């Protein structure tokens, strides 16, 4: 079934964080607003509603989340560890890091900006989008990436983690170090 | 450097509970 | 943990939910149109220990066929929809259903909510709404401002008295929804219920035909909670709670003797 | 060897200490409506795990929060009350914490006996050759 | 790995992925 | 090393996130009383062989003194 | 480790650390 | 020298 207004109230804390862990909810109403953090870990939710607003961070670790629609506003970070997300939509306003470890993610939006750290660890992604900007640490360990785009920006450390990079960006300014 | 402070109940408290005198809490970092 | 500790803890947890269920019933002892809930206990899974697998029968009375249960739990807070008494009041907008049937109100999110409480009133536009949050009552009944009296018939036929015109004008008609399984309704507070899969599709109709109840004006339905039943339930639940605590203390003392003597 | 017993039993001594501290924080936060970190504390549990990697030490793999819904209480005049007026309190269950307190203490003390038992065997093994 | 919902002892920052927990 | 054939100890706990449909967490089939007895039996039997091995060396040492 | 571990922070408001 | 220590001599 689907979450109602009264069922929403029974999964909210004092400061306004929605906890849906292991709960049997399949879809959320459109134009959904959360006062604080949102947790949809281990949920059978396969799609996030259009116009979704989260006043905190989105937690979807080891969930069945697959599709996020554009226009979603997230003030905190996005944690989609172990979910079933295959692509990242364009135009997501993310106020924090993006953790996509152990996901079937294949494609990323062009010129994506991550205000925090980025993770593509053990993902089947084949190539990073052109003009990528990362303000934190980039972990690509165990992924299928082997060629970086012509231009990219990482303001922290770059962790190869084991994968072999052969074509480095022509224009790259690094605020940290590169680790294998 | 020398490190010191009040042991036991007073130190095993959150800093908001101002049982520990201010200068004694300073000693808990480092001194010479 | 020794299994005896957790088996006793299930009884403590089960009785804890029973106390909370009883406490809510006594809290709503004056709520109009309230239905008492009771906690239902059932035994948990029974496991064959002295057998590598669940060998069917084969000397159940012998030490090979020893079976130990896993405790107990509260399986459902069953709603008892016994008909309550009648509260005769002088208000002209509070109404009561005699028998099976529910009032239908319009919830803000679009779906309709079903209530047994009859404390209704009017809003600024004259629509018949509830006296709590103010939800409109289905079907919409608008009272003209020229009306000097309101009469609600035995089948929801609402009439008004207009000065300068004999005979009462009909302004609408009420309906009451019935369900096959009243206990399957989901309580959402505010003396409201919602239809679930265990309840069934709503059955609407005129209040007084098709087996439905009849609308009584200037009446209310008192809560059907039995305060003596709750007090008797409290006595038993408290004693069972204390007994299972002794078993936990007994197991701990036995375990203390083992690693201390040995 | 018998020294591996010290590593295995010692790991359980630390393991049961983690569960004791988690229970202590649960008992002390059973009535705390507010919390720094903008999160209404929820009951935490230490989930043990055998790290097979003969001798199988026990390791704490991380603390996990309770799945039970928070206890909602109607306190309309509280500054933390929502529009409906309900404040939410942690889902700490007292009875399970007391049961965890007993089990953690009983398991902690029986690991001391095994370490003591292995100590005597090593001392006798050293008396051989003297 | 192991448990899927382990916590993190580091203070919230919302910008750095917590490496305290086994984030795999 | 061989695992015991005793059925796992089932516990009703629909709160642990690692539970199942019926709210059961299965726990190891370890019996404390049998572990305590094994601890007593293993320690005593281990130290008994220390005495035999230690006394065996004495017999070997006395053999070297034959004819002296 | 080759360096001392940091102390523990117990703030009454995590926003001010 | 612990700043502000009590002494052990009549004030």
């Amino acid at each position: 079934y689907e979450l109602d207004y009264y069922s929403k109230f029974g999964h909210t804390d004092n400061y306004g964080n929605l906890d849906l862990r292991n709960k049997p909810y399949t879809q959320l109403p459109s134009g959904f607003v959360v006062k604080g953090n949102l947790n949809i870990s281990q949920t059978p939710i396969k799609k996030l509603p259009k116009g979704l607003d989260v006043g905190g961070s989105l937690e979807a670790t080891n969930s069945a989340l697959k599709t996020i629609r554009s226009g979603t506003k997230i003030k905190g970070y996005a944690n989609l560890l172990g979910s079933k997300i295959e692509s990242w939509p364009r135009g997501i306003k993310l106020g924090g890091y993006l953790n996509l470890t152990d996901t079937p993610l294949k494609t990323l939006p062009a010129k994506l900006r991550v205000k925090g750290d980025l993770s593509v660890i053990r993902t089947p992604i084949s190539a990073l989008p052109e003009g990528l900007v990362v303000d934190g640490n980039l972990y690509i360990g165990g992924s299928a990436l082997q060629v970086f785009p012509d231009t990219m920006t990482v303001k922290g450390n770059i962790f190869l983690g084991g994968n072999k990079i052969t074509k480095w960006p022509s224009n790259l300014t690094l605020g940290g170090a590169v680790a294998p | 450097n020398m490190v010191a402070g009040i042991p036991g109940a007073l130190s095993n408290q959150p800093p908001a509970d101002a049982s520990i005198p201010q200068d004694v809490a300073q000693m808990k970092d480092g001194s010479v | 943990m020794h299994p005896a500790l957790w088996v006793s803890k299930t009884g403590l947890d089960a009785q804890q939910t029973n106390i909370a269920t009883i406490s809510n019933n006594l809290a709503n002892a004056s709520t109009v149109g309230y239905k008492k809930s009771r906690a239902v206990f059932e035994d948990l899974f029974y496991q064959n220990i002295n057998q590598p697998g669940g060998q069917s029968s084969q000397n159940t009375e012998l030490p090979s066929g020893l079976m130990l249960g896993a405790g107990s739990k509260v399986v459902a807070t069953q709603k008892v929809h016994t008909h309550g008494n009648a509260q005769t009041t002088t208000n002209a907008l509070d109404m009561m259903v005699e028998g099976d049937g529910f009032f239908q109100v319009t919830l803000p999110d679009g779906n309709i909510g079903y209530t047994r409480n009859g404390q209704f009133t009017l809003n600024g536009e004259g629509t018949l709404v509830t006296s709590g949050s103010g939800y409109p009552v289905e079907p919409e009944i608008v009272i003209p401002e020229d009306a000097i009296s309101i009469t609600v018939g035995t089948d929801g036929e609402v009439s008004v008295r207009v000065r300068g015109q004999q005979d009462n004008q009909v302004v609408g008609q009420l309906t009451i929804t019935d369900f096959v399984n009243p206990g399957g309704l989901e309580p959402i507070g505010q003396n409201l219920y919602l239809p679930t899969g265990a309840s069934g599709d709503p059955q609407e109709g005129v209040p007084g035909l098709d087996g439905l109840g009849e609308i009584r004006q200037s009446m209310l339905e008192a809560s059907n909670v039995n305060v003596t039943e709750e007090l008797v339930n409290m006595i038993e639940a408290q004693r069972v709670y204390e007994m299972n605590s002794k078993v936990i203390s007994s197991v701990d003392k036995m375990m203390s003797f083992v690693n201390q003597q040995l | 060897s018998l020294f591996n017993v010290f590593n295995v039993t010692g790991s359980a001594m630390s393991a049961e200490s983690v569960r004791l501290n988690t229970t202590s924080s649960n008992l002390a936060n059973a009535d705390s409506v507010s919390s720094s970190a903008k999160d209404t504390y929820k009951a935490r549990h230490a989930v043990f795990g055998a790290e097979l990697s003969d001798t199988v030490p026990v390791k704490v793999m991380g603390i996990v929060e309770s799945d039970k819904p928070l206890s909602a209480e109607y306190n309309p005049d509280h500054p933390l009350a929502n529009e409906e007026g309900y404040i939410y309190k942690p889902n700490v269950n007292v009875m399970e914490e007391m049961a965890n307190m007993i089990s953690a203490s009983r398991a902690y003390q029986t690991n001391v006996q095994v370490a003591d038992s292995s100590k005597q065997m090593l001392l006798r093994t050293l008396q051989m050759g003297q």
